[PDB]
């Protein structure tokens, strides 16, 4: 397999620069025979292409999407390729796929999430869902993970011991201009005894992190 | 530029079903085009490449047909972990351009929603803001009315929901809806009620709590 992992970027004012990079290994021959890739993906959309670069780093297309602003490169001795990209937009807010397209190498990396706004970042205020009328021979209890920006948080139950039964919604955009989010996990009732359920909330682009016990009402 | 249409937009078919996607070309690309899944929360992952073959690890339940400017991605049995977008994508010369996305759902048998309801919290209240939060767990289908009622009053604009991915095991949604409001006015009303309407519910289930008891 080759695998490709993408660094960069994050949140960025309109007009400014972020750079995105991405090692790759796995390749059967050297890094430096394989054309490569960036593709990104919008909130609410599909795939499009972004651009693309020759093996010796030229030459190089690009979509007129981001024709001028953006530039491709590529570091041979070191296995990486990168997405310098200057004029940041609105609609530039995506998630970015290095992405190895030549066929019998297929591979795209997990994907970097870029956010151009003037909203600036913000980390969440978590408030528990508590256990109660949530309620039969189940309980439902939860994490009310609340105004915080940019994406993304993650949200663990006991430090990963927890998975089971665990639903993590996908986060809404407020009026305000922040996110919320709800984590939630179904656990035999008799348990709340008892057992501790402490939810771990986790804003990287704040240097934020809470822990919570949840508890019954 | 090389333009591709991709059918359907979406579909909904059964466990054990075959589903075929198809992806039409405006020239000629012979039989440079790959089709990939894409997983709610998850790259693009490739199942099929110029046209036929099928990469290796992909289950055979996945093959990959025609030329020319046009192709069928079929898969011979959907299988509950194949809850996904599809998307083709030509591989004969820039710029590269993909189809549109097929969405695939699983249909199953109708399972009406548990609905469980969560007051605001003290420490939620100690700053003034008071959320409401309904939990339609394990529901099939998708389809929901989910209606706020504060003593009684529907609520209108001051509430969001929020739905997860079909399962990828027993193929069922949980949904949640947020109502929120300031400790002023959450002060002055007795009930909170979200009110659940669902296929599987001959009559809407309404939970409710009156504010703190």
């Amino acid at each position: 397999e080759v695998q490709l992992v993408e660094s960069g970027g994050g949140l960025a004012k309109p007009g400014g620069s972020l750079r995105l990079s991405c090692a790759a290994s796995g390749f059967r021959f050297t890094f430096n025979n394989y054309y490569m890739d960036w593709v990104r993906q919008a909130p609410g959309q599909g795939l499009e292409w972004v651009s693309r670069i020759s093996s010796s780093g030229d030459p190089t297309w690009y979509a007129d999407s981001v024709k001028g602003r953006f530039t491709i490169s590529r570091e041979n001795a070191k296995n990486t390729l990168f997405l310098q990209m200057n004029s940041l937009r609105a609609e530039d807010t995506a998630v970015y796929y290095c992405a190895s397209l030549t066929t019998g190498s297929d591979s795209w990396g997990q994907g970097v999430l870029v956010t151009v706004s003037s909203a600036s970042t913000k980390g969440p205020s978590v408030f528990p869902l508590a256990p109660s009328s949530k309620s039969g021979g189940t309980a439902a209890l939860g994490c009310l993970v609340k105004d915080y920006f940019p994406e993304p948080v993650t949200v663990s139950w006991n430090s990963g011991a927890l998975t089971s039964g665990v639903h993590t919604f996908p986060a809404v955009l407020q009026s305000s201009g922040l996110y919320s989010l709800s984590s939630v996990v179904t656990v035999p009732s008799s348990s709340l005894g008892t057992q501790t359920y402490i939810c771990n909330v986790n804003h990287k682009p704040s240097n934020t992190k809470v822990d919570k016990k949840v508890e019954p009402k | 530029d090389i333009q591709m249409t991709q059918s359907p937009s979406s579909l909904s078919a059964s466990v054990g079903d075959r589903v075929t996607i198809t992806c039409r070309a405006s020239q000629d690309i012979r039989y440079y085009l790959n089709w990939y899944q894409q997983k709610p929360g998850k790259a693009p992952k490739l199942l099929i490449y110029v046209a036929s073959s099928l990469q290796s690890g992909v289950p055979s339940r996945f093959s990959g047909s025609g030329s020319g400017t046009e192709f069928t991605l079929t898969v011979s049995s959907l299988q509950p972990e194949d809850f996904a977008t599809y998307y083709c994508l030509q591989v004969y010369s820039t710029p590269r351009t993909f189809g549109q996305g097929t969405k695939v759902e699983i249909k199953r048998t109708v399972a009406a929603p548990s609905v469980f309801i969560f007051p605001p919290s003290d420490e939620q209240l100690k700053s003034g803001t008071a959320s409401v939060v309904c939990l339609l767990n394990n529901f099939y289908p998708r389809e929901a009315k989910v209606q706020w009622k504060v003593d009684n009053a529907l609520q209108s604009g001051n509430s969001q929901e929020s739905v997860t991915e079909q399962d990828s095991k027993d193929s069922t949604y949980s949904l949640s809806s947020t109502l929120t409001l300031s400790k002023a006015d959450y002060e002055k009303h007795k009930v909170y009620a979200c009110e659940v309407t669902h296929q599987g519910l001959s009559s809407p289930v309404t939970k409710s709590f009156n504010r703190g008891e």
